[PDB]
């Protein structure tokens, strides 16, 4: 059935799928997904599929084949090696026009892979859908990479530092670059808002863990916290300007600096480490 | 006569043509004012069906003042109609109307039995009567000017729900804390209409074991009035539940629980002379495992034990024997605090003699 | 048979079983033997307590097995 | 310092047509002046009593900053010549807590006493203000 | 006084002669208050003899030495060091003969409390460990029902607070604390007699946590974490609870029933619904296993038959289905009560009539003493109703007609 659906629907994504290819496209994606749901529980099938999918994702994209083809990209590539989120999130930084530098620029749209940028790159369809998609896979990597917070250990410390630095570099592209095509006055605002507060909360639990047992974790935490300051610590500031009734003055995402304080408060314990000095402020 | 009227109303009341049937039903429900005959017969096919859809609702609009000062049996019947006929969402407000009109709660237990038949076939038929009795108390009755049927219905609705009990406990202690209808009428219910509250005896007991390890002042002091008022005039089979609550529940209970148990058994062995017989052994069994008492807590134990054991003639035997035996048991040789417990017990027993061969027993205690 | 009734005494004390014995036939045979009275005993029959009306067949009982034969004074 | 500034927070939170706007203006202006002197003198005390100011003032910069802004948005043009006045006594003290005061990060493991919640109250007053003018004009 | 010889004679040479607990009675107090090796100490923390004697018989030397030490206060690493040393011959070898476990250690906890936790591990170590790998298993059963009698004679402390300290922390408290196969045995047992609803709530949190950690842990940490979230203990404690019934000791095997009214009693219908299902499957296992009380537990589904005024769909339905199919049925041992569920239950739910009928018919219908006792009721009870009570007439008419095999023959309506 992967033969049937892939052959036909990719035939459409190659040649068909004009103005006359929407429902054919949508049913293409939803089929491919809900058959993938047991499509390759083992590695031969599952990896053949995810390879066939990224192979597709080198090609162009459209306003409904953004959201669903992305969702299927998420299910496959995020159960396939579940830290693929950071991997996928690395691909999510391209020329998508948003506050890249000197204020306006395109520091990151969706194109760190630059051919994934084919799919989530081309224009405001790429910007809007991949702003939403980075936001969602962000919350995913968060609630699960903030799930190794209880599980103490040494495996959990290795895993947290790895996945955390991945999610942080993700947010580094997704803030030094342009979130809502820069602005996107609902969903780009919101990605910045929630993903910022979540990033601060998760960073709080790891700093909090040091408070419980703190004998020698200063090396790995030093990598982690210096990275956190230079990447996701300064740029939330320049965000606070390059993103800031009549139009509903509901910028409730603004008092997610009290999460910037939660990171500082725990950092302020500083027991045997001048972390504000090994980091930035 | 209405025997023939209500007779043929019974049979047509479910099985009738339904096209002129519902119209003729509304015809009699237009005739249903002048008598209280057609109230019950309508209310059967106005329990089965609706002769009109708001024909039902208008007829139930008849139902509110339809029984303001009704008789005994017309109470259960017109209540079955006045609540469960068509209980809509806004029929919850319907409940409130009845709670204002005919709920002055008064053979008499048969009157309670009919009140219960209506109220409790509806208490677990349609759930809205749960919200109905909730709004009957919590809105404006479970605070200001409480009916004794408020406490009774709380026994039925506010305590006797399957899963509509958690907030049933919230409003159950809600005005139960602010003195919204406090336990000074709890004596009136738990005295005058007993098995009308007693069939919910597990509910009285849920009020005891949860609102009696309580920490508000007069809620606790009214909940201890329950286990007081319950284990006195109730039935003598759950009285093992009273005197195994005021005994073992004051065994491993607390500083608060031990105070409640001492005061429970104290209110028993003071306020009840006779009833301290049947459960004597249970408190005797709580008279052993004594790892919590000061000379007023352990002395409270021995104050109760001797409060009964030196009180009856033919019945003091196994108690008093076990008493002298326990005193000589611990306070004969030794235990880490044991001699303190013993000397306290011995003195307390002498207070038992402090009221006679008990001077010989005091010889035995010095012995 | 002789159930190895190793109660709070400290050995593995013995008996002579009654497949229709007393509900405390072991209790009488030990309350004479050990000394503590046959109403102030309590024997852990495999994990449950002995049912002092029915005899030790009701336990699914054995021979040589170990009752947990302890006892405390309620009067004391 | 603590006993006073706590009293001042309590009294400010106590006070809540165009006569109403004139009243609220007067009472808030009195209050804003009281707090003005309080912060200034808080440039006179030391480390045990900066904390009292941090705490009472986080309570205050969010005391009217959601608890009196009900009025200062409604008389935002018709009263309108005190809106700059109350706003300016704000902006003075608000410079005190942020642009000077929260220097525990310069307290020091005793300045969680206001550091997260205080930075929250400051961003909150700023935002509720730029929506307390744009929602008037 | 007289127990100095435990250094060089009693625990050294020519010792293990019994009655010298009286010889301990010169001053059974050498090992809450303890530690006289020359100097009221920690239970196993202490001088020359009373510290270093604990290689063999430090606090108690015999089982009578054990209970005599308890009579003398002198418990910590002594009972535990022996419990590693003697387990199933020398500590609790029987319940009674060898059972200084079942008698001695439950002597020692008599007369601090967190030491009992190690005793559970001292119970758990090979005991129920070797079950994973006069009766070896029966020695299991005697030690288990004894240790449960021991916990119970304790409760009759609030170790459950430390139990909650054993409940959840850092993966030490977090996943392993209910993971005792008789750990849950003791939890349910101790909670049995009274003041246990916090322990129920603890196990409800344990099932919510097993649901949670597994649901997430399908994907959230596979290469990162290892398997068994919360130990993976949902079916773990389920197979363990069949084991408590399997030994046949009724310590809490018939206490394990009220862990099902705290399964379906707050049932909805992942996490918040698979727990009603855990409770239901537990009720089914303990209806098929604990065969004596089955008419007392399947007479307990009648509670969710009474309160099913729109309440009991999945619980009553799948419950009465499984137990009624498994049991021959009360066989009129249910029939004394269970007749008028039709307009009693359907008068709440139209899923009531169909479900209750399609359950109680393969027992009460083919019984035929209450088959004409039930489908008599509906053809009366579906005379005149609302659309909710016309539906019950339709339903039971269909249920009788479909379930009485027809055709001549011994037919449904021919014989």
């Amino acid at each position: 059935q992967i033969r049937q659906f892939q052959r036909s629907l990719v035939n459409q994504l190659s040649s068909a799928e004009d103005d006359f290819n929407s429902k054919e496209t949508q049913l293409l994606i939803t089929i491919l997904s809900t058959l993938s749901k047991l499509l390759d529980p083992g590695s031969q099938q599952f990896l053949q599929f995810l390879t066939w999918t990224v192979k597709i994702c080198k090609e162009n994209a459209l306003e409904d084949l953004s959201c669903c083809k992305g969702l299927l990209t998420l299910l496959f590539s995020l159960h396939v090696l579940y830290k693929s989120p950071v991997s996928l999130l690395r691909e999510l930084a391209q020329d998508i026009h948003a506050c890249l530098g000197d204020i306006d620029q395109d520091v990151e749209i969706e194109s760190r892979s630059h051919f994934a940028i084919v799919n989530v790159k081309t224009a405001a369809p790429t910007v809007c859908l991949l702003v939403l998609g980075q936001a969602d896979k962000v919350l995913e990597e968060v609630d699960w990479l903030i799930k190794r917070l209880t599980i103490q250990t040494q495996a959990l410390e290795k895993g947290v530092i790895l996945q955390l630095g991945t999610l942080l570099t993700v947010f580094h592209e997704l803030v030094q670059t342009a979130l809502p095509a820069g602005s996107c006055v609902d969903s780009l605002l919101r990605s910045l808002s929630k993903t910022y507060a979540i990033l601060t909360s998760l960073i709080k639990h790891y700093i909090q863990a040091c408070r419980s047992t703190s004998n020698t974790v200063p090396g790995r935490l030093e990598k982690l916290v210096k990275l956190s300051g230079s990447h996701l610590t300064p740029q939330c500031y320049s965000f606070i300007t390059y993103v800031q009734r009549d139009t509903k003055p509901i910028p409730n995402l603004i008092f997610a600096i009290e999460q910037y304080e939660k990171f500082l408060i725990h950092l302020s314990k500083k027991s045997k480490v001048n972390l504000m000095q090994y980091m930035k402020l | 006569p209405v025997p023939i009227q209500h007779d043929i109303i019974t049979s047509l009341p479910e099985i009738l043509e339904d096209s002129q049937q519902n119209e003729v039903a509304r015809e009699l429900s237009c005739l249903l004012k002048q008598g209280r005959r057609l109230t019950v017969p309508i209310l059967d096919a106005l329990s089965r069906l609706d002769l009109d859809a708001e024909l039902l609702a208008k007829v139930r609009q008849s139902a509110m003042t339809i029984v303001p000062s009704v008789k005994l049996e017309d109470l259960p019947v017109v209540i079955k109609f006045i609540l469960h006929n068509v209980k809509a969402a806004d029929a919850v407000e319907v409940i409130s109307d009845l709670r204002k009109s005919l709920d002055l709660s008064s053979t008499s237990q048969n009157c309670v039995k009919l009140l219960f038949d209506v109220i409790k076939l509806a208490v677990r038929f349609q759930k809205d009567v749960s919200e109905a009795w909730i709004k009957a108390i919590e809105n404006s009755t479970s605070v200001s000017d409480h009916k004794v049927l408020d406490l009774i219905v709380l026994l039925l609705i506010h305590s006797t729900n399957s899963k509509n009990r958690k907030q049933t406990e919230k409003v159950l202690r809600s005005k139960i804390r602010l003195g919204c209808m406090p336990e000074q009428l709890m004596q009136n219910a738990f005295q005058n209409h007993s098995m009308v509250i007693k069939d919910f005896f597990p509910s009285i007991l849920s009020l005891a074991q949860t609102f009696l390890h309580s920490a508000h002042p007069a809620v606790v002091s009214f909940g201890s009035c329950m286990y007081k008022q319950a284990f006195a005039v109730f039935d003598s089979y759950c009285q093992q539940e009273v005197v195994c609550a005021l005994v073992t529940h004051v065994c491993s209970g607390n500083e608060t629980e031990l105070d409640i148990s001492l005061d429970v058994l104290t209110d028993l062995v003071i306020l009840h002379p006779s009833l301290l017989l049947r459960y004597a052994t249970f408190v005797k069994t709580i008279l052993d495992s004594m790892q919590k008492l000061n000379p007023c807590q352990i002395r409270k134990l021995f104050y109760i034990l001797s409060t009964l054991a030196f009180s009856q003639r033919q019945e003091g035997s196994y108690i008093q024997d076990d008493m002298h035996m326990v005193i000589r048991k611990w306070l004969s040789s030794s235990v880490p605090n044991h001699k303190q417990m013993g000397i306290i017990g011995a003195v307390t027993m002498m207070g038992s003699v402090a009221l006679i061969e008990c001077d010989g027993q005091l010889s035995t205690l010095l012995d | 048979m002789q159930i190895f009734v190793k109660t709070l005494t400290g050995k593995t004390i013995t008996l002579e079983v009654e497949p229709s014995d007393t509900i405390e036939n072991v209790k009488a045979k030990i309350q004479d033997k050990e000394g503590i009275p046959p109403d102030q005993q309590r024997l852990i029959f495999a994990g449950k307590q002995l049912e002092d009306g029915r005899t030790l067949s009701d336990y699914n009982i054995q021979k040589e097995s170990t009752l947990h034969l302890v006892l405390r004074l309620r009067g004391g | 310092f603590r006993v006073m500034m706590a009293q001042l927070e309590s009294s400010v939170k106590s006070i809540p047509g165009e006569v109403q706007l004139e009243k609220l203006l007067k009472w808030n202006i009195a209050v804003r002046n009281f707090h003005i002197l309080i912060n200034l003198v808080k440039v006179f005390d030391s480390r045990p009593v900066l904390s009292i100011c941090l705490k009472y003032g986080r309570l205050f910069v969010e005391a009217f900053l959601k608890l009196a802004m009900p009025l200062l948005d409604h008389s935002f043009k018709k009263h309108r010549d005190d809106v700059q006045s109350l706003l300016k006594t704000l902006q003075l003290s608000t410079r005190q807590l942020h642009h000077m005061c929260g220097h525990s990060k310069i307290q020091d493991l005793g300045l969680t006493n206001h550091v997260p919640l205080l930075k929250k109250s400051l961003e909150q007053f700023v935002y509720r203000v730029k929506a307390m003018l744009a929602f008037n004009h | 006084e007289l127990a100095t010889l435990f250094v060089e004679v009693i625990k050294r040479g020519s010792l293990s002669n019994g009655k010298s607990l009286e010889l301990f009675s010169t001053v059974t107090a050498l090992s809450k208050e303890s530690l006289a090796y020359g100097k009221e100490l920690n239970g196993e923390e202490k001088k020359q003899l009373i510290n270093t004697l604990c290689s063999s018989k430090w606090d108690p030397q015999c089982v009578i030495h054990l209970a005599n030490m308890f009579r003398d206060i002198p418990s910590g690493e002594e009972l535990q060091f022996v419990v590693e040393k003697v387990l199933r011959m020398f500590s609790k070898l029987d319940l009674q003969e060898i059972p200084p476990l079942v008698y001695q250690l439950l002597l020692l906890s008599a007369k601090s409390k967190k030491t009992v936790l190690e005793g559970i591990i001292s119970f758990f170590n090979q005991l129920d460990k070797r079950q994973k790998e006069t009766v070896p298993l029966d020695q299991l059963r005697h030690v288990e029902g004894t240790v449960i009698l021991h916990i119970v004679s304790a409760i009759n402390q609030d170790i459950g607070e430390e139990l909650i300290k054993h409940l959840k922390t850092e993966q030490q408290k977090d996943p392993g604390k209910a993971l005792c196969p008789f750990s849950v045995s003791l939890l349910l047992s101790t909670a049995v007699k009274h003041r246990l609803q916090e322990q129920i709530f603890d196990f409800l949190k344990t099932s919510i946590t097993r649901s949670c950690k597994d649901l997430q842990i399908l994907q959230a940490s596979k290469f990162l974490q290892d398997l068994c979230p919360q130990q993976y203990d949902v079916t773990a404690v389920i197979l363990e609870v069949v084991k408590n019934s399997a030994f046949g000791w009724d310590h809490v095997t018939q206490g394990l029933v009220d862990l099902g009214f705290s399964l379906m009693e707050s049932y909805e219908p992942m996490p918040a619904q698979q727990a009603c299902k855990l409770g239901a499957s537990i009720l089914l296992e303990t209806f098929k296993v604990h065969e004596p009380i089955r008419s007392d537990i399947l007479e307990q589904v009648l509670n969710r038959v009474l309160t099913k005024a729109a309440s009991p769909v999945s619980h009553f339905i799948d419950l009465l289905s499984n137990i009624v199919v498994s049991a021959p049925l009360v066989l009129q041992n249910s029939s004394s009560r269970v007749t008028e569920t039709f307009d009693n239950l359907s008068f709440l739910p139209i899923d009531t009539v169909q479900g209750l009928l399609r359950a109680v018919q393969p027992l009460l219908k083919v019984s035929m003493s209450v088959r004409d006792s039930l489908i008599l009721v509906l053809q009366k009870a579906i005379f005149s109703r609302q659309l909710d009570a016309r539906k019950a007439a339709v339903a039971g008419f269909l249920l009788l007609l479909r379930n009485f095999k027809i055709l001549t023959q011994v037919q449904a309506d021919v014989h």
